[PDB]
């Protein structure tokens, strides 16, 4: 993986006007599925489960024009279109390595 | 040297492309590209003539069906290729035959009746079956197998003997 | 009235289709061009089409071998998505390809354009560096059209290739996209390219130098939908370069269709039902329901 921390996964509910979480805590991970060859073209994903049972609760796509908002330390947000995805993290140290990973992971696109 | 437009025609996955390449570039193909109209070209000798094969690979998916009238006018020989282990391929080789001697005009254009994939313990076309609708055609059948070559050169010269014979 | 279709579109616990299923695996092969056209129109007329691809697609993947062995040659659940891809986008293809194939005919018809890339096939008095070139910009602009089309997708098409993309992922979840583009330019994409007059794209064949060029852009296009390289014939390898620059972006196009009508002739589908009807039930309700039906309406 490009990067894995323990966070909770956040969405944002229209109806209450701010984040929530999707309920747990969660292990993130950054991630790519080769096309063909491993050391090819690939595709990229955020995944998220549960630590308590191992469940997916988050599966995103990443892009090269995706927008990533780090507003606050501990709290990342960003868009997949119509629906808005966010993380909190438990110490900034983590949400920074999280940062990186899903950077370098932007610039593999290709 | 003379050259011998051939052309392979059959349904899809009958093994058009396998049997090409083991003769072209003598390996085995495992994976299954379906073709639209691959062209290549080979010096033999056959009977001690040594002569050009202009070989037409030709697309089995029902979909490029209005491609047919042309590579059925420009060519000379048709290698008929149906697989012992499907019963619709091997019916299918009347439809090709009846188009080809519509666009050709004639009752008599050279060809020959292949059934490929021998190297399979599961044949739902045996052998006698073949024999005697090659007979109502009245075109040589031989069986081939493009995994272990068997039969492949024989395949393709035999064809070419047959456009011999037309031409004399 | 008493014409009762229902018992063919019935669905049994779990969505069985057992009308349908059944009649698939009895009726001959001849019939299957028919019996596809006589299902989607009727499932498409209850609004119950995504069942009846549920089901066929189901059944293809289940019983194929390989994923190189998924939907290729000619079997039922082959033709129905062909159909589908037929009655569907038909206005779509028509509309995109079109102009782009005016364009090449009425315009770059005053020079002599020629695609030849097969050097043993090549006139004297043509260049090959001048022929490769003139195929890569007509395959550039082509292969734009097609990628840019997102937005004039028609919904019927893009539900057809998200029922596929989700039955194939089942078993094969990596890189189960590759199969719904492939299957895509195959089946749809490049037969209407390769033949405009006969999908009724055009009034009349083009000329013999553009569909010489036509012939040889599909293949690329199609190596491209594959994401495989050139392999075979040693003329078409110059092109690879092109080819492994486009895999992804079609690959994105593909990704993007892939995630979320008046019946007519008044179907004898009850002649296709009894010609078919001897023993439906060789099985491992229905038909003695049936039987009753078919007894009271007798064939044509
Ligand atoms: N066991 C066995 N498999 C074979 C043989 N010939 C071909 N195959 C298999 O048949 C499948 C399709 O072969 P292919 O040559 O692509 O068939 P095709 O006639 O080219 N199909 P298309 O008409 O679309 O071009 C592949 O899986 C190939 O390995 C054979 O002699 N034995
Ligand atoms: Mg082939
Ligand atoms: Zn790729």
């Amino acid at each position: 993986s490009y990067a894995r921390v323990r966070a909770v996964v956040m969405t944002r509910d229209d109806s209450s006007g701010g984040w929530l979480p999707l309920s747990g805590l969660s292990s993130v991970t950054v991630f790519k599925v080769p096309h063909q060859e491993e050391n090819g073209c690939a595709d990229f994903f955020i995944r998220g489960e549960r630590l308590r049972d191992k469940m997916v609760v988050l599966e995103c796509m990443l892009k090269k024009d995706l927008i990533y908002n780090k507003v606050t330390p501990t709290f990342h947000h960003w868009k997949i279109d119509d629906k808005k995805f966010g993380l909190t993290f438990q110490s900034p140290a983590d949400a920074r390595a999280f940062d990186r990973g899903i950077r370098r992971a932007i610039e593999d696109i290709s | 040297m003379t050259e011998y437009k051939l052309v392979v025609v059959g349904a899809g996955g009958v093994g058009k492309s396998a049997l090409t390449i083991q003769l072209i570039q003598n390996h085995f193909v495992d994976e299954y590209d379906p073709t639209i109209e691959d062209s290549y070209r080979k010096q033999v000798v056959i009977d001690g003539e040594t002569c050009l094969l202009d070989i037409l690979d030709t697309a089995g998916q029902e979909e490029y069906s209005a491609m047919r009238d042309q590579y059925m006018r420009t060519g000379e020989g048709f290698l008929c290729v149906f697989a012992i282990n499907n019963t619709k391929s091997f019916e299918d080789i009347h439809h090709y035959r009846e188009q080809i001697k519509r666009v050709k005009d004639s009752e008599d254009v050279p060809m020959v009746l292949v059934g490929n994939k021998c190297d399979l313990p599961s044949r739902t076309v045996d052998t006698k079956q073949a024999q005697d609708l090659a007979r109502s055609y009245g075109i040589p059948f031989i069986e081939t197998s493009a995994k272990t070559r068997q039969g492949v050169d024989d395949a393709f010269y035999t064809l070419v003997r047959e456009i011999r014979k037309h031409k004399e | 009235f008493e014409r009762l279709v229902e018992l063919v579109t019935m669905m049994g616990d779990q969505g069985e289709l057992p009308i349908a299923m059944a009649l698939a695996n009895v009726v001959p092969c001849s019939q299957w061009d028919e019996l596809a056209r006589v299902l989607v129109t009727l499932f498409d007329s209850r609004h119950l089409l995504y069942q009846l691809l549920w089901n066929m697609f189901s059944k293809e993947v289940e019983l194929a071998d390989s994923m190189q062995t998924l939907f290729r040659g000619n079997s039922l659940a082959s033709k129905i998505m062909t159909f589908c891809f037929k009655v569907y986008g038909a206005t779509y293809l028509q509309k995109l390809l079109d102009p782009l194939l005016r364009i090449v005919i009425t315009s770059s018809d005053w020079q002599h354009v020629s695609f030849e890339v097969d050097p043993t096939r090549l006139e004297p008095s043509e260049s090959l560096e001048e022929n490769q070139r003139n195929l890569l910009q007509m395959t550039e602009k082509f292969f734009h059209a097609i990628i840019s089309s997102s937005s004039e997708f028609p919904p019927q098409l893009r539900s057809v290739c998200h029922c596929l993309y989700q039955v194939v992922s089942q078993r094969f979840p990596q890189n189960s996209i590759g199969a719904v583009g492939s299957a895509m330019f195959l089946r749809f994409i490049n037969p209407a390219i390769v033949s405009p007059y006969e999908a009724g794209i055009l009034d009349k064949k083009p000329p013999p130098r553009i569909e010489r060029g036509l012939k040889l852009m599909s293949k690329i296009l199609q190596s491209i939908a594959n994401h495989v390289l050139f392999t075979k014939e040693e003329h078409m390898r110059p092109f690879n370069d092109f080819v492994k620059s486009n895999f992804d972006a079609a690959r994105r196009f593909f990704l993007d269709i892939a995630s979320d009508i008046s019946d007519g002739n008044v179907l004898a589908l009850h002649r296709l039902l009894w010609n078919n009807q001897e023993k439906i039930g060789q099985y491992l309700r229905p038909f003695d329901k049936m039987a009753t039906l078919l007894a009271y309406l007798g064939p044509p």
